[PDB]
DNA sequence: GCGCGCCGCAGACTGTCT
DNA sequence: AGACAGTCTGCGGCGCGA
């Protein structure tokens, strides 16, 4: 108990064995490559009355945690499986909203579909906006056309509400909904925007498609192009692309997919709404029939290849999210985006002066000694060939005689001489003066033009960025050669000596880092040179993501949709609308079943000198409610540490990896990552990426090029020195790191995940497919173990949150993190429940990988945030001048300890 | 650093040679040069276009330089000579004179008081819609304690009367738009900045700054006044102060946007000037085309053709007709080479130089030189007026 | 007298009742001007700037401060509005309590810092550097519109008069000829925008050292009042303000060097505004101002029909006329719309040259009603040629 | 790992000049 | 009337987001 700072256990018994003949292996491997002289101070013990077990075992507890709930989602799935749909409705009338389309015709109108099982899809009118259109709800009762006010021309302009399909009936049951991209249709289900919780959950067709026979990176494109480098090619025929028109041909068969060739449905304005509406509705009905058939045949395959119900229930609860954005979220869509426009118009102006000051050369050939603008044109051209008295009309007649004198010796009628006398590079990059697009100075000049790194002095020993014979980069490092100065651009043609442009770089904003040091300055001019090349660092985030942050459709709910908790609060505004945005996130986006979204699920942490990095911020809770969330203190490190348990002996002291990251700290000691690789290597923040390259399972050459990216190491210097972290951590296996059972799990046949038994994708299955690629399956093991941890939290908060009277159930999991929107009155107790699930899941993983005991240092959270808004840490700021100004901030709390000795029930 | 010699050499600044930063920032300069007066007129015209005539419900108003009525002790550290400091120690030789500040007027220190006085009449002029504005550019007097003196500052002030529920975002809108007016016409817009600030009684507000080389200096204040001054000046009733916001009659919150155009002129003069990187140490004042005091410089060529002066007068008059200010450099005598003349027009911030030469009586070609690029264009004498108008208008656009 | 209440009702003249007397408007003790009066003053100052400073290649701007520093002010000599220091105005003290001085030794009659009474003195200080500006060419000018503070005669009031000064440095041999130049040019400028130019006149006068002068008068209904004065003062002011070396004082004239005579042309723009108001007024209540001088050019209205579409097209026409530089009254965004014969002859009392009625005919084919201030006829015009008609107007009146 | 933008660049035509 | 100025246009590459 006190040997490794372990804690006593109220639950999770059956660990009566002492782990004999495994302790002294831990002792002898702790004394080798380890200090072993840790004081091992005991953490303060926590005592509270926990809910009891289900079948007096943790495996029997987490099983039927996913079967007490989602049993309606098993019988509704069975009811959808057993029944047979009518073949085709031929009429497809306009009618008004919902209409029941049975086996007969006759178009009987209904208000809402009264069925427990629905297969559903929405294809929206993109040019009109984000309003739902063309949604058909196929079902064993009826096909259930929903035209969504396409017949009626008059509609609201903005502030969309009460628009989507309204699948949920009033109480005066569970209604399982399936669909391909069910997040996209889930934004148009209606009543998923409601502030109170919903009894109804979702299934995604692509979730089962990437759960079994998914594709990670290389196989995904290889089978796109097909439709070691030499293998059995069974992953070709066993799997299909995550996008549509590939899943239907693989599993159902027959036709590949129907597809509209004209493709004007994404380009349809208020015109062209009546033409080919029936053919569009037929194509949509055939698509939903295809999704119905593939879901019907993939239901038992998914339920048997993933036999643990925790995976299915975790997909069910992770499919539902609720991200309540405030009324000032659109303000974030204004004051960021226009600011980007400002930094678009300043920087270009800072370019233009750099052109104009470049024209102050050539006076007596001031170029040809300047290393930036010597190889440019600088050519001249000119040709032409066909009162006391008024005393004012003489000047007028003199100029009017000089007027019309242009008619003789006009060189050409329409002027071909576009600024003659200016240099030839400045005869380019200037508007014509004949077109209406004329604007003064050297406009239509951008950063990506080749003359731009010559205008501003890049001063990487004379960096030209000339595109011919470049491939993105050039010989720029050091040493000997050319003009015997470092001289990148003297004589390019014979030798690229001292080459730094060996092809294989990312070449895609890899120069956003190495702005700070690593040469890459912006000249000694000061006023305009260094003012630019910092602005693109400010707008690099918003330049690539202004399309994704915008067009996130929001339904501002009315006053009637606000529940009693929101109305009549000390802090409340009826002018401030708190309608949510539902994330368009697939719950399985790769070989692992991790949620993937390019907009919301990224690594954004409110970085300064970035225009729109406050995307994770705002998302304000509704009044009377609180977002309660916690970052996992060490996600993949702990999972790989307890993965090493009980195969090079138990008691969590198998390797030096297993000893650290729970007793060690970031501030002091060696907890791997930055603290020990600031001694082994020179990386400080890149050490985390390097150690993730080791643990994630990339190998030696990925780490070699990764450390080649950040340093002036030569390739023989890279091979001989500073790559010894991989050599010392990993000896010959296939020292401080163990990769043995990681490789055996990577080569296991049917059981793959240790904690749940969820199978791998059949493309990566080692029996049917000779997976000789490697370096992706270990990524599957670590990331899918993180997925199983996420699913084990999501299957939790049932009967520690269900029978207890707290509201919640809004999973806002991003990367390694869990958020829940609960009530403010029980927010601290909800954080206590969020600590209880962290105790239970870490005990579950300790139950599966060896022994039954769990250390105290990982048994609870370092912090659980009870902040109003979403942020990485509660005491952060943003690039806007003050975060508390404008939107109100309560600044959050860490709350590292257990709360108090109040009742686990409410009992108010 | 010592660029101010140019503003004495080419007459943008005052006559007196012992000019410093403190006298310019305080307002104790002897005056401004004619180019400085024209730059002030350009700044006032750009302020009137961006603030007054384009924006609806902004109206002109005038405030008198003196306050005739009786008033409080006022903004003076020394309480006149009747109370603070008397000659000798309380000696009297003998009323109407030496009556202190009981019947003594006051020079204005702000344009806010005149606009607040004219609010009821200007609200009578409008149809009592509550989003409203009163704008004025005028000289305000401030006591400077050099140890007493007078500082005269050309203040541009917009007093925006706004409904109280939307005042918190109307101030943010004017925060964006006024700072956008300062971001415009700037070679380095990052030097212009803003700061959020609070009153002693909790009223919020904002202060606009320019980063001068010595340090950051205040150029414009945006302040929120929650009925503290409007109710005090008219305390008889609140019925006349009520304005129509939507359907309801409410008392308007006040927003004072007061910037100083003399220090804004000095900020733009420091922003235009920029001895590093390339060896092109050319003393050029890179003013914007819509703020430059002289747009074009017109000259006589080296060739001895006397008749071209008539052509110069004709071009001078046709450019004066359509709103383009011309330097009459064709009248200049003993011109000593073109390079120092071009440097003179670069220091005076003249966008273009027109050289009428001997070869313009035939083929109509006059030489044209730009301020930004030191290159010559043999452009025909016709349609140069259209080219200058297009250059000014499309530089105003972007 | 009816012109006073028309100008107050249509917001030319500010103040409730204190400006009704013509003595307050003849001096500068009126409380202020209306927004139409302020825009008219800006128009008059801009036209004076074009006629005097812009169109003459030798006349240059000058910057005169509103106060003198007054560190060496002469005792009991030009001692009008001396006290200042931003917080006191003691006016004129015929009786004084001389305990040690008028008020104090360091405050009154020494280091008082007198406010300005005329703008001639600022041009006379800036003469040396502006002589350096014209490369010592003698017959050049310094001109400025500025506020002049005067005593107004139990207490004495402050008169703030907006006046334009032109100070002409000239060789003395042609100085009277340059007086005859400005004598006819300023008079024709005052007769340029006059509906009846016979009211404006000029007369000759004599002084003790200048020995000549001309006063420009306007025939107000009460009598003739001074609006501009001209004086050929000698080098007494220049040698008095620069005692000692005359080497900086004399300038380069034709083949030689000589000290310059000074011409003072001082015109009151406030009395000029009152003169042009009394000239514009003459059956129906109208203000027939000059098109170059009228504060509002065109009056755009909303008409009758759907308010939203007419509001949008009126906003577009408003933005087009603003971008083309024409000041336009927003008679739209007002929902009153009583009837005919009101909102017409109210714009005539606001001296607006044209009024535009945008109706449903504009949504049909683009035609709008134009009614002129000078003539009562209405004309149908397209939107696109409204700007061209308005830009050919005003400029047509400029080129008579 | 591909499509689609966004620049270079090298024809090949286009248009005008004498 | 061909000799000889210049404006689209159809390729290759580079990056880079769905």
């Amino acid at each position: 108990m006190l040997s490794r700072g372990l804690h006593e256990q109220i639950f999770g018994q059956g660990g009566e064995m002492p782990g004999e003949a495994a302790v002294r292996r831990s002792v002898e491997h702790l004394q080798k490559h380890g200090l072993w002289g840790q004081p091992a101070v005991p953490l303060p013990d926590v005592e509270l009355r926990l809910p009891p077990l289900y079948g007096d075992n943790l495996d029997q507890h987490f099983r039927l945690l996913a079967q007490k709930q989602s049993l309606p989602y098993l019988e509704a799935a069975n009811l959808l499986l057993q029944a047979q749909l009518p073949p085709k409705p031929p009429a497809w009338a306009w009618a008004e909203g919902w209409t029941r389309y049975g086996p007969e015709g006759e178009a009987v109108p209904v208000a809402i579909p009264e069925e427990r099982a629905l297969v559903f899809d929405v294809e929206v009118c993109l040019a009109e906006g984000t309003c739902p259109t063309l949604a058909v709800a196929i079902s064993p009762s009826a096909w259930y056309s929903w035209c969504s006010q396409r017949l009626v021309e008059e509609r609201y302009s903005w502030t969309s509400q009460l628009s989507p399909a309204d699948l949920i009936p009033l109480e005066v049951q569970e209604q399982l909904v399936v669909g391909h991209n069910v997040s996209f249709d889930r934004a148009h289900i209606r009543e998923q925007y409601l502030i109170q919780g919903s009894r109804m959950r979702f299934l995604d067709t692509m979730s089962m498609h990437m759960a079994i026979s998914g594709l990670s990176s290389f196989q995904r494109s290889l089978w796109i192009a097909a439709k070691p480098a030499i293998s059995s090619w069974d992953w070709l025929d066993i799997s299909s692309v995550n996008s549509l028109a590939e899943v239907h041909r693989l599993y159902v068969g027959g036709p590949p997919l129907e597809k509209e060739p004209r493709e004007l449905f994404v380009k349809g304005t208020m015109k062209d709404i009546r033409e080919n509406f029936q053919d569009l509705m037929q194509y949509c009905a055939q698509d939903v029939w295809a999704t119905h058939e593939v879901f019907q045949q993939q239901l038992p395959l998914f339920l048997e290849r993933c036999p643990h119900p925790v995976t299915l229930a975790g997909m069910l609860e992770m499919g539902v999210s609720y991200l309540p954005v405030n009324q000032n979220w659109e303000r974030y869509l204004a004051e960021a985006q226009g600011t980007y426009e400002e930094l678009q118009r300043e920087m270009k102006k800072s370019l233009m002066d750099l052109a104009n000051d470049a024209c102050q050369l050539l006076s007596g050939e001031r170029y040809k000694e300047d290393p930036w603008l010597w190889d440019l044109e600088w050519d001249l051209q000119e040709f032409k060939q066909k009162s006391e008295e008024e005393e004012f009309q003489q000047d007028v007649m003199a100029r009017a005689c000089l007027q019309k004198l242009k008619g003789t010796t006009e060189l050409l009628p329409k002027r071909p001489q576009h600024l003659p006398g200016h240099p030839g590079w400045y005869r380019k990059l200037c508007p014509r003066l004949d077109d209406p697009a004329w604007t003064p100075g050297p406009s239509l000049l951008s950063l990506q033009m080749r003359v731009t790194p010559k205008l501003m002095a890049l001063t990487w020993d004379g960096f030209p960025l000339h595109y011919s014979e470049r491939h993105g980069w050039g010989y720029l490092v050091p040493g000997r050669n050319d003009v015997d100065i470092p001289g990148c651009w003297f004589f390019k043609l014979p030798h690229k000596d001292g080459n730094s442009c060996n092809v294989g770089s990312p070449f895609a904003k890899d120069f956003l880092p190495k702005m700070e040091d690593g040469t890459l300055q912006a000249g000694p001019g000061g006023a305009s040179g260094p003012r630019a090349l910092e602005i693109n660092k400010m707008i690099s985030f918003w330049r690539n993501a202004h399309k994704r942050i915008s067009s996130q459709m929001v339904v501002w709910l009315p006053r009637s949709a606000l529940p009693r908790a929101v109305i009549r609060h000390p802090d409340y505004d009826e002018e401030g609308l708190y309608g949510a945005i539902l994330p368009q996130v697939v719950t399985a986006g790769t070989i692992t079943r991790r949620a993937v979204e390019p907009t919301w699920l990224t690594a954004s942490n409110a970085r300064p000198d970035r225009v729109g990095s406050e995307l994770k911020a705002m998302v304000q809770a509704p009044p009377g409610y609180t977002l309660v969330g916690a970052d996992v203190d060490s996600q993949e490190l702990w999972i790989a540490a307890v993965l090493g348990d009980a195969h090079f002996a138990g008691m969590h002291g198998c390797t030096a990896f297993g000893w650290m990251t729970l007793q060690g700290r970031k501030s002091r000691g060696t907890d791997l990552h930055s603290k020990t690789a600031t001694t082994v290597g020179i990386s400080r923040e890149h050490a985390k990426i390097f150690n993730y390259g080791r643990i994630y399972g990339a190998g030696q050459p990925f780490a070699e090029r990764l450390l080649m990216q950040f340093n002036h190491r030569l390739t023989q210097q890279e091979a001989a020195e500073k790559a010894q972290q991989m050599y010392a951590a990993t000896k010959g296996l296939r020292e401080s790191e163990m990769f043995n059972k990681l490789e055996s799990i990577a080569t296991s046949d049917i059981p793959r995940t240790p904690v749940l038994g969820c199978c791998i994708s059949r493309a990566l299955e080692p029996s049917a497919v000779q997976e000789e690629f490697m370096t992706s399956r270990v990524n599957w093991v670590v990331q899918s173990s993180a997925v199983d941890y996420l699913h084990l939290m999501l299957v939790a908060m049932k009967w520690l949150f269900e029978e207890f009277a707290i509201d919640g159930r809004f999973c806002i999991s991003i990367h390694d993190e869990v958020r829940y929107l609960v009530r403010e009155e029980d927010r601290y107790r909800a954080a206590l429940a969020l600590q209880i699930t962290n105790l239970l899941t870490r005990c579950m993983f300790a139950y599966k990988l060896g022994l039954n005991d769990l250390p105290q240092s990982v048994a609870f959270f370092s912090a659980v945030d009870i902040d109003r808004c979403l942020r990485k840490e509660v005491t952060m700021d943003c690039k806007t001048p003050s975060n508390p100004t404008g939107m109100e901030r309560r600044y959050g709390i860490p709350q590292g300890e257990a709360l108090d000795i109040y009742q686990i029930i409410e009992l108010t | 650093a010592l660029l101010e010699i140019c503003q004495r050499r080419h007459f943008l600044s005052g006559s007196k040679q012992q000019l410093s930063r403190d006298s310019l920032l305080s307002g104790c300069h002897p005056g401004f040069g004619p180019l400085g007066v024209e730059l002030r007129k350009n700044l006032a015209a750009e302020w009137w276009t961006s603030v007054v005539v384009f924006r609806e419900q902004v109206f002109p108003v005038d405030a008198l330089h003196h306050k005739p009525g009786p008033l409080l002790p006022g903004d003076s550290a020394f309480r006149l000579v009747s109370a603070e400091t008397l000659r000798e120690i309380l000696q009297d030789k003998e009323a109407f004179l030496e009556n202190v500040l009981k019947t003594s007027g006051k020079l204005r220190e702000n344009l806010l008081h005149g606009a607040l006085e004219h609010y009821v009449n200007c609200l009578d002029l409008v149809n009592k819609r509550l989003p409203y504005g009163l704008a004025q550019i005028g000289v305000c007097f401030h006591p400077v304690f050099d140890t007493k003196s007078i500082g005269e500052k050309t203040e541009a002030s917009l007093v925006w009367f706004t409904p109280p529920r939307t005042s918190n975002q109307w101030l943010d809108f004017w925060l964006r738009h006024r700072l956008q007016w300062w971001r415009k016409f700037a070679m380095s817009p990052s030097n212009f900045s803003s700061s959020d600030c609070q009153d002693e009684e909790g009223r919020k507000g904002n202060k606009l700054y320019y980063n001068f080389p010595w340090g950051k200096e205040l150029i414009e204040t945006l302040w929120n006044l929650g009925d503290h001054e409007l109710l005090h000046m008219y305390p008889g009733n609140v019925s006349k102060l009520h304005g129509r916001d939507g359907r309801k009659n409410v008392v308007p919150c006040v927003l004072s946007v007061n910037g100083d155009l003399d220090r804004g002129m000095l900020a733009y003069l420091y922003d235009s000037f920029q001895t590093r990187k390339k060896n092109l140490h050319r003393k050029v004042l890179k003013l914007h085309p819509c703020l430059a005091p002289i747009k074009v410089a017109l000259d006589v060529g080296r060739g001895p053709t006397l008749e071209l002066r008539q052509v110069c007068q004709g071009l001078f008059n046709e450019l004066l007709e359509n709103g383009i200010s011309v330097w009459p450099g064709y009248l200049e005598t003993m011109q000593s080479s073109l390079e120092q003349l071009y440097s003179k027009y670069d220091e005076m911030s003249i966008l273009f130089t027109v050289l009428v030469t001997e070869t313009t009586l035939e083929n109509g070609l006059i030489h044209l030189r730009s301020r930004d690029t030191t290159m010559k264009e043999m452009m025909h004498i016709s349609k140069l007026k259209d080219f200058l108008i297009k250059y000014i208008s499309s530089a105003k656009n972007v």
